[PDB]
RNA sequence: GAAGAGACGGAGCCGCAGCGAAAGCGAGUCUGAAUAGGGCGAAUGAGUAUGUAGUCGUAGACCCGAAACCAUGUGAUCUA
RNA sequence: GUAUAGUUGAAGGAUUUGGAAAAUUCCGCUAAAGAGGGUGAAAGCCCCGUAGACGAAAUGCUGACAACACCUAGGAGGAUCCUGAGUACGGCGGAACACGAGAAAUUCCGUCGGAAUCCGCGGGGACCAUCCCGCAAGGCUAAAUACUCCCUAGUGACCGA
């Protein structure tokens, strides 16, 4: 499918053809769902722990005698019914991360990108460069293209002057053509891209 | 599909049992285990395969056999796999394979004779069956034990 | 009779079995003898194993 | 870890292609003069599993 | 590579062929003098990777409760 | 070059409710800085800071290359000489190897016996013959790996008396 081309505000050059094995492929839903959950659940640190009856720094003698006191029988000061005892079945440090087959990951990426093509949410630029890192001019650029909601900017490689002018409101977030993950894309509404970032995507995903 | 409207695949993520949490859930007061006895204690249950003091099944029947020290067994592919190599290739147990026909050839490829071939191939292998040579050369192909 | 002046022989321990393999703990000691020898020209008395008197 | 599979059953039982198991019969090592000659012919030939005793054993022979 | 998605990596594992203790044979094989009969197989009859739930095994394994056993140490200011 | 003190570092006013505004409402500004904390209630523009740029008299630490120390050669001949001794190995008693003396090699320990010298010796799971692979009984040796009393800087679908 095709998307028109805009300069900086110079509007409507020609269009770009994209792959119908990447940008036309009738997206699944359950795959995308499980990809989002596996990506977001992998972010945890499992660092949390709780002491128990062998680690609670206490004593290891029965407090009492067994009989004569006329009393319920106790064997240690620190044990879970007492206050300040150990905890039975506390939370321990774990992993939480897991991986999927290689086919469904690429199926997920192709599905999401063909979806955002299908709703006219890719706005394609010829080129983007600044002489100096000015965040005001980048705001004027987004004012030129009439984008207001949450957005993505995708670059080629180290365009430092196109990266350093995007520490704006968190409407804007910055990806190269390498780190384009799933949760980077799905959380946004419209995505900006150059010409050559699209072709470097079409080299990697293939 | 987006973040605040997630939907799972239907019939594909169950809930749990939380056992010992109230009398009207169904599984409170002895937690699905019942009255006394050593299945209901802490970590009870006997080891696997135990009939009380009755002599179990593996002592009522005798030990039998041994294992060869030099068993050399092959990586059989029968005949119908060969029927997609249209005309003359040197079907060979080496670099040919490349498509999941043979992974981990065990001691060299053996060829069996089930069951029908209409090609004119030529075969390298390490062992054949007595109907395999007849079935291959009936179609006019050369075979060799190499 | 503790160690050897020449070799490294010294006492140690090990098991003890008896006809149905019950195990106790022994002390297996070397043969040792007090011999008058010459350390550096001066005569000395020291424990020397019977192996190294050949 | 892993389930350590039992070795009493690995030396007495082989697995066929349907799912069952072969079993070499009993009473074959002893006073044959007590038993008759039908009893020492027909107890040469190995047989199969009784379906009840394939319930407690099946997890022990998880792979072999 | 950002304690991360995110690609490289085909060693290895499972199914696609079984029967026999084995030498071996192979849509067939074993016992057998037998090509007879019988057992197990074959005749269309799908698996594998991951998630989740029920159940089991090794771990203290649903928690509380003994009389006792073993190894270092402290005590004859009471008492013999 | 770096570690142990540091320097600089942008941009807002008024109204209403207030005891007090960072709250609300009009009209503006900054951003290589919209991480965080505090201020009379919730602050991009009040403060401490963050991005960025700058800085060590003194004491370590890490590299680079100069000096200085070391250490190291070819080819042919094969008469003679050297190649780790109470050692290898065997009996008897025990331990290690997944291997409980079993048909039991390979490794040690105690005791008693006790080899050969290149035409030599050891090993290939009792033992022999053939073939194959190796030189015991003298030493040294960075990395790839395990732990955190502590020091700095941080993080957490960890706790909140």
């Amino acid at each position: 499918p095709n998307v028109a081309l805009f300069k900086q505000d110079g509007t409507q050059n020609g269009e770009i053809t994209l792959n119908e094995e990447i940008f036309g492929i009738e997206p699944n839903e359950s795959v995308v769902y499980d990809a989002i959950i596996m990506q977001r659940a992998s972010l945890r640190q499992g660092t949390h722990a709780v002491k128990n009856r062998s680690a609670v720094r206490g004593g290891g003698r029965k407090p009492w005698r067994q009989k004569g006191t006329g009393r319920a029988r106790q064997g240690s000061i620190r044990s879970p019914q007492w206050r300040g005892g150990g905890v039975v079945f506390g939370p321990t440090p774990r992993s939480y991360s897991y991986k999927l087959p290689k086919k469904v990951r690429r199926l997920a990426m192709k599905s999401v990108l063909s979806d955002k093509v299908a709703e006219n949410n890719l706005v394609a630029v010829e080129g983007l460069s600044f002489d100096a890192p000015k965040t005001k001019e980048f705001k004027q650029v987004l004012a030129n293209l009439s984008i207001d909601t949450k957005v993505l900017v995708v670059l080629e490689n180290g365009n430092d002057f196109a990266a350093l002018s995007a520490r704006n409101l968190p409407n804007v977030s910055v990806v190269t053509s390498d780190n384009v993950s799933v949760l980077d894309v799905v959380s946004a509404n419209k995505v900006l891209a150059t010409q050559t970032a699209l072709t470097q995507i079409e080299e990697v995903l293939a | 599909m987006k973040l605040h409207e997630l939907k799972p695949a239907e019939g594909s993520r169950q809930v749990r049992n939380r056992v010992g949490r109230g009398t009207s859930s169904g599984n409170g007061k002895t937690a699905g285990r019942g009255q006394k006895g050593q299945k209901a204690r802490s970590g009870g249950g006997v080891r696997l395969g135990f009939e009380g003091g009755q002599t179990p099944l593996f002592r009522r029947l005798p030990k039998r056999g041994f294992t060869n020290i030099n068993r050399k067994d092959y990586a059989v592919v029968n005949l119908d796999t060969l029927n997609r190599f249209e005309d003359g290739t040197e079907v060979t147990p080496v670099v040919l394979k490349e498509a999941g026909i043979v992974k981990n050839e065990k001691a060299g490829i053996k060829v069996l004779a089930d069951g029908e071939l209409t090609k004119k191939l030529t075969v390298k292998a390490a062992k054949f069956s007595k109907s395999a040579q007849e079935a291959i050369e009936a179609a006019g192909g050369s075979i060799e034990v190499i | 009779a503790k160690v050897c002046y020449f070799t490294g022989r010294k006492t140690s321990s090990g098991n003890n079995r008896s006809h149905a393999m019950n195990s106790t703990k022994r002390t297996v000691k070397p043969n040792l003898q007090k011999v008058r020898v010459l350390i550096d020209g001066k005569p000395k008395k020291v424990w020397v194993s019977a192996r190294a008197l050949k | 870890p892993k389930q350590k599979t039992h070795r009493g059953l690995a030396k007495r039982v082989k697995r066929t292609g349907g799912g069952g198991l072969k079993r070499g019969r009993a009473f074959t090592s002893h006073r044959f003069h007590g038993k008759t000659k039908k009893q020492r012919r027909q107890l040469r030939k190995a047989s199969m599993v009784a379906k009840g005793d394939y319930k407690r054993i099946r997890q022990q022979l998880a792979r072999m």
